[PDB]
C-alpha cells in the first residue's frame, strides 16, 4: 500500500498569492501523480496528469512537478475560483490510493462572533427533551471554543456543534452548539450559559439566561 | 457532450445490497474504463475498482474486493455498482468516473450518488422556534429527521443576506438534525414576515411555521 | 538493369581463344533475356537460371579458361538481378489472413489474439483451418501417452521415489510403449479404411478409444459438435473443402502427421503453404499480434544491454496493462523497469483513445510473384509468418522441398516399420539405414532424422525444424539464389536470407503465448 501524504491540511492564502501543495509517497510512483480539485458539493475535476502534463480547459495558472516521491502543486495567481480542496492519487502501483487532501481557504482579518443563545421551544419542552441553541455567527479564524455551563458547572458530551463553509462575500465562518437534554433535566437547574472564546474576543463572551421568561 | 448520469440516492438497512447505475454518453463508450470511487462524509477518495467494455474484466480495491461487484450494459452503454453487505461505514458518495487506461485516469466523473446506511426509518423533521430578542438574529430548528436532505429556505428568498443553514448532526437516535439562522436590525420595516418554509423529499414534509420574539 | 550481352563479350574477352558452344551458349541466352522486357517476372527468372546453369557448364568444362573469373563475376550480377526483379516487380498480395488450429478444440486464447487481427483489419478474410474429420487428435495423443505414463510407473514402481531412477530413463523406457500403442492404432486405422472407405478419422479414433481406453462415445461426439461449432463461428475454413490440396502430392504428407505421429504442428507446416500458394496472402501463428505503431513508444529510448526481444516483450506488456486487450496479460518484462520508465508507457498510453493508435494495419501490401516473405527472430527465419501472392515461385520450391525431404525420410523409415520389431529394433533400423543413404552432402538433414519417432513425446527434439519447417524455407530461398532445385546443405548467410524479411512493423512475434509455448524442457517433474 502506497500511503500519500499531502500537506498542510489547511492553507490560509488571499487572492493574488502564491499556493504550493505538498503530496508525498510512501514509495517511488516514477512520475504517475494526478491532481483533483473538488468544491462543495461537486464532483473532483482533473488539473494535472503525470504529476506535470496539462489538461485542457485549465488555466494556465495551476502546473504541477515532481518526481519519485515528492510533488509539488503550485498556483501562481490564486483566484477566488481556486479555493476549495485538491486531492493527489499515484496511478504506478495497485492498489491506487489518494491523499487525504488539502483544503485551501481564503485568509482574512480576524473577525470576533456575534455570539447569541436561544431556549427550547414550548412545543419541544413538552414533547420529551429540550434544544438550547448557541449560535457564533461570522467570525474568522475556524477556530473557536464554545463551552456550555449549568448553575456555574460545565457540560460536555451532551452537545454537538455544526459548522459553516467559509462564506462566499465575507469569508467568515459560523458555528451552531446545540445543548440538547431531557425535560426533566432542564427543569431542575437554573442558570443555562454558553461561553465563546475566539482570536477576535478579549475575554471569553458569556451569553445565558434562567429557564425562559422576562 | 460527454455525460455521466448516476442513480438516485439510495437508502439501504444494514445487510441489504444496493445497485448504482451510469450512463454513459457522448463518447465511445467502448474506449474508456468505468472506475469507482467511495467518498465518505469528510474523508478521502478511495478506489473501489474499474470494469472495462467489450468484456468484464474487473479490478478491484483490496478493501472492496468483497464487498463490491462492478457490472455493465454495454448494449445501454451504462455501468452497474453492487454492494452487498451493507454496513453503516458504508455511507458515502459513490462517483463513478471514465479511464482512457487501466489505471485511474479519471478525466470526467458523474455527479455521484449518496448510498446512506442505517437502522434509522423515515421520518419528517419536527421545527421548532429560535426566535428570541434583546442587531438581533433569529431562527429555527430542524430536528429529528432521515434521511437526508433537507431544503431550508426563507420566504423562498426575498432576503437571503445574511442566512445560515448549518449542516446536518447526525444524532444517537439516527436521526439528523440542524438549524437556520438570520440576521436582522430589529428595529427596521422588517417587524415580522419570518418564516422557514422548510422541505423533506423522502418523508414528503413541507411545513413553513413562523415564530416570533416570545411573549413575557 | 543486367549487364547487356555486349558488356559481357568485352568482360570475358579473351584474345587467341576459340569461340566455344558453351559460351556462344551464354552470349545467345542473356542476348535473348534483354529482349523479355514483356514477358513475366517467373519467366524472366527462368530464363537467367539457363544462363547460370550454362555458365556454370561452361566453367565446368574449361577449368583453366581465362574466361572463368569474368563469368565467375557474372554469376555474381545474375543473383544481383534476380533480387532487382523481385524489389522492383510487385503484386498485390491476397488480402486473406491464415490461421491454423487442427487436431482438437480450438482455444480460447487463440480467438483472442485473431479477434485482434481482425479489429485492425476489416478488409481482410480470415481463415481458421480447421479439419471437420479430426477433432480427436489431440484426446488421442493425451489418452496414449497417459496411459503409456501410468505403464512406465507401474515398473520402476520400486525406485521411483529415490534416485536412479532419472528423467532420461523415464521418457525412454515410456517411448517404447508409447510406440506399441501408437503402432498398434494405425494398424487398426489402417485395416479400418480398406475395410469401410466411407469412414473419417474422428470415427475410428472415437471408437478405438471407446474400447482400449474406456471412453464414453456420448461425451466424444458432444465434443465435436462442441469443436465444430466453436471454429466455425470464428471464420473456420474445413481442410477437406480445400480441393487443390486435398488431391495434390502433398495430402498424404499431411495425413502422415496427422493420424499416424499426432504431430499437429507438422501438419499445419505442411498445410499452411500449401494455402498460401493456392490461394495466396499471409499466414500467422495463432499467437502472434498485430504490428505495433512504429511512433508510439518513439521517445522512451530502448536499454543499452536489454534484447530485442526484451524490448518488444515490454512494449505489448505494457500495451495490455493499459488498455487490456487481453486480460490477464504478463507484466514479467514491464515490471522490471524503473518506476519513472513505466510511467512514460503509461502516459503515452493514456493519450491513445483507439485500438488504430497503438496496432498497426497491414492494409495495401505487395510482394514479387518470385517471394514468400518469413518471419525472423534472434535464432533465424521461423514460419510464424508468412507473406506470398498467389502460387509464388517460391511457395512451390518450399513446397518441392518438403515433398523431396519427406521422401528421403519415407524412403528410409518405411521398410523399417514394415517389420513388426519393438522400438528399438525400429529406430537402429531406421538410423542404419540413413546413415547408407547418407551422402556427403545431406549430412546434417540425414542427422536430424533419427529422432523423427521421438518427435511430440521428448524434450529438444527439433526434425520437423528440418522437414517441413524453417530448414526447407532456407532451401528453398537457395534454390531461388542459386538457380538450382533440391537445395540441401544450407550456406546462406543472415544477409542473404533477409532479402525476404517481413518488416518488424507487421508482426509483433514476442507474445506471451508464444513465450510460453516455445522450448522451455527442463520440466523434469516427475509427477505425483
Amino acid at each position: 500500500e502506497i500511503v500519500l501524504t499531502q500537506s498542510p491540511a489547511t492553507l490560509s492564502l488571499s487572492p493574488g498569492e502564491r499556493a504550493t501543495l505538498s503530496c508525498r509517497a510512501s514509495q517511488s510512483v516514477g512520475t504517475s501523480i494526478h491532481w483533483y480539485q473538488q468544491k462543495p458539493g461537486q464532483a473532483p475535476r482533473l488539473l494535472i496528469k503525470f504529476a506535470s502534463e496539462s489538461i485542457s480547459g485549465i488555466p494556465a495558472r495551476f502546473s504541477g512537478s515532481g518526481s519519485g516521491t515528492d510533488f509539488t502543486l503550485t498556483i501562481s495567481s490564486l483566484e477566488p475560483e481556486d479555493f476549495a480542496v485538491y486531492y493527489c492519487q499515484q496511478s504506478n502501483k495497485w492498489p491506487f490510493t489518494f491523499g487525504q487532501g488539502t483544503k485551501l481557504e481564503i485568509k482574512r482579518t480576524v473577525a470576533a462572533p456575534s455570539v447569541f443563545i436561544f431556549p427550547p421551544s414550548d412545543e419541544q419542552l413538552k414533547s420529551g427533551t429540550a434544544s438550547v441553541v448557541c449560535l457564533l455567527n461570522n467570525f474568522y479564524p475556524r477556530e473557536a471554543k464554545v463551552q456550555w455551563k449549568v448553575d456555574n458547572a460545565l457540560q460536555s458530551g451532551n452537545s454537538q456543534e455544526s459548522v459553516t463553509e467559509q462564506d462566499s462575500k465575507d469569508s467568515t465562518y459560523s458555528l451552531s452548539s446545540t445543548l440538547t437534554l431531557s425535560k426533566a433535566d432542564y427543569e431542575k437547574h437554573k442558570v443555562y450559559a454558553c461561553e465563546v472564546t475566539h482570536q477576535g474576543l478579549s475575554s471569553p463572551v458569556t451569553k445565558s439566561f434562567n429557564r425562559g421568561e422576562c | 457532450q460527454v455525460q455521466l448520469v448516476q442513480s438516485g440516492a439510495e437508502v439501504k438497512k444494514p445487510g441489504a445490497s444496493v445497485k448504482v447505475s451510469c450512463k454513459a454518453s457522448g463518447y465511445p463508450f467502448t474506449n474508456y474504463f468505468m472506475h469507482w470511487v467511495r467518498q465518505a462524509p469528510g474523508q478521502r477518495l478511495e478506489w473501489i475498482g474499474r470494469i472495462n467494455p467489450y468484456n468484464g474484466a474487473t479490478s478491484y480495491s483490496l478493501n472492496f474486493r468483497d464487498k463490491a461487484t462492478i457490472t455493465l450494459d454495454k448494449s445501454a452503454s451504462t455501468a452497474y455498482m453492487e454492494l452487498s453487505s451493507l454496513r453503516s461505514e458504508d455511507t458515502a458518495v459513490y462517483y463513478c468516473a471514465r479511464s482512457t487506461i487501466t489505471s485511474p485516469l479519471l478525466d470526467f466523473w458523474g455527479q455521484g450518488t449518496l448510498v446512506t446506511v442505517s437502522s434509522a426509518s423515515t421520518k419528517g423533521p419536527s421545527v421548532f422556534p429560535l426566535a428570541p430578542s434583546s442587531t438581533a438574529a433569529l431562527g429555527c430548528l430542524v430536528k429529528d429527521y432521515f434521511p437526508e436532505p433537507v431544503t431550508v429556505s426563507w420566504n423562498s428568498g426575498a432576503l437571503t443576506s445574511g442566512v445560515h443553514t448549518f449542516p446536518a448532526v447526525l444524532q444517537s437516535s439516527g436521526l439528523y438534525s440542524l438549524s437556520s439562522v438570520v440576521t436582522v436590525p430589529s428595529s427596521s420595516l422588517g417587524t415580522q414576515t419570518y418564516i422557514c418554509n422548510v422541505n423533506h423529499k423522502p418523508s414528503n414534509t413541507k411545513v413553513d411555521k413562523r415564530v416570533e420574539p416570545k411573549s413575557c | 538493369s543486367l549487364v547487356n550481352r555486349k558488356q559481357l563479350e568485352k568482360m570475358a574477352n579473351v584474345r587467341f581463344r576459340v569461340q566455344e558452344d558453351e559460351y556462344v551458349a551464354i552470349l545467345d541466352a542473356l542476348e535473348e533475356y534483354h529482349n523479355m522486357s514483356e514477358n513475366t517476372v517467373v519467366e524472366k527468372y527462368l530464363k537467367l537460371k539457363d544462363i547460370n546453369s550454362l555458365t556454370d557448364i561452361y566453367i565446368d568444362t574449361y577449368k583453366k579458361s581465362g574466361r572463368n573469373k569474368a563469368l565467375k563475376k557474372f554469376k555474381e550480377y545474375l543473383v544481383t538481378e534476380v533480387l532487382e526483379l523481385k524489389n522492383n516487380n510487385l503484386t498485390p498480395v491476397e488480402k486473406n489472413l491464415h490461421f491454423v488450429w487442427i487436431g482438437g478444440q480450438i482455444n480460447d486464447t487463440a480467438i483472442n489474439y485473431i479477434n485482434q487481427w481482425k479489429d485492425v483489419n476489416s478488409d481482410y478474410n480470415v481463415n481458421v483451418f480447421y479439419d471437420s474429420n479430426a477433432f480427436l487428435i489431440n484426446t488421442l495423443k493425451k489418452t496414449i501417452v497417459e496411459s503409456a505414463t501410468n505403464d512406465t510407473l507401474e515398473s520402476f514402481r520400486e525406485n521411483l521415489n529415490d534416485p536412479r531412477f532419472d528423467y532420461n530413463k523415464f521418457y525412454r523406457k515410456r517411448m517404447e510403449i508409447i510406440y506399441d500403442k501408437q503402432k498398434n492404432f494405425i494398424n487398426y486405422y489402417k485395416t479400418q479404411r480398406e475395410e469401410n472407405p466411407d469412414l473419417i478419422i474422428d470415427d475410428i479414433v472415437k471408437i478405438y478409444l471407446s474400447n482400449e481406453y474406456s471412453k464414453d462415445i456420448d461425451e466424444l461426439n458432444s465434443y465435436i459438435e462442441e469443436s465444430l461449432n466453436k471454429v466455425t463461428e470464428n471464420s473456420g475454413n474445413d481442410v477437406r473443402n480445400f480441393e487443390e490440396f486435398k488431391g495434390g502430392e502433398s495430402f498424404k504428407l499431411y495425413e502422415q502427421e496427422l493420424v499416424e505421429r499426432w504431430n499437429l504442428a507438422a501438419a499445419s507446416d505442411i498445410l499452411r503453404i500449401s494455402a498460401l500458394k493456392e490461394v495466396g496472402g499471409v499466414y500467422l501463428d495463432v499467437d502472434m499480434l498485430p504490428g505495433i505503431q512504429p511512433d508510439l513508444f518513439e521517445s522512451i529510448e530502448k536499454p543499452s544491454s536489454v534484447t530485442v526481444d526484451f524490448w518488444e516483450m515490454v512494449k505489448l506488456e505494457a500495451i495490455m496493462k493499459y488498455k487490456e486487450y487481453i486480460p490477464g496479460y504478463t507484466s514479467e518484462h514491464f515490471d522490471m523497469l524503473d518506476e519513472e520508465v513505466q510511467s512514460s508507457f503509461e502516459s503515452v498510453l493514456a493519450s491513445k483513445s483507439d485500438k488504430s493508435e497503438i496496432f498497426s494495419s497491414l492494409g495495401d501490401m505487395e510482394a514479387s510473384p518470385l517471394e514468400v516473405k518469413i518471419a525472423f527472430n534472434s535464432k533465424g527465419i521461423i514460419n510464424q509468418g508468412l507473406i506470398s501472392v498467389k502460387d509464388s515461385y517460391c511457395s512451390n520450391l518450399i513446397v518441392k522441398q518438403i515433398e523431396n525431404r519427406y521422401k528421403i525420410l519415407n524412403n528410409s523409415l518405411n521398410p523399417a516399420i514394415s517389420e513388426d520389431n519393438d522400438f528399438n529394433t525400429t529406430t537402429n533400423a531406421f538410423i542404419d539405414s540413413i546413415m547408407a543413404e547418407a551422402n556427403a552432402d545431406n549430412g546434417r538433414f540425414m542427422m536430424e532424422l533419427g529422432k523423427y519417432l521421438r518427435v511430440g513425446f521428448f524434450p529438444d527434439v527439433k526434425t520437423t525444424i528440418n522437414l517441413s519447417g524453417p530448414e526447407a524455407y532456407a532451401a528453398a530461398y537457395q534454390d531461388l539464389l542459386m538457380f538450382k532445385e533440391g537445395s540441401m546443405n544450407i550456406h546462406l548467410i543472415e544477409a542473404d536470407l533477409r532479402n525476404f524479411e517481413i518488416s518488424k512493423t507487421n508482426i509483433s512475434q514476442s507474445t506471451e503465448q508464444e513465450m510460453a509455448s516455445l522450448w522451455s524442457f527442463d520440466d523434469a517433474r516427475a509427477k505425483a
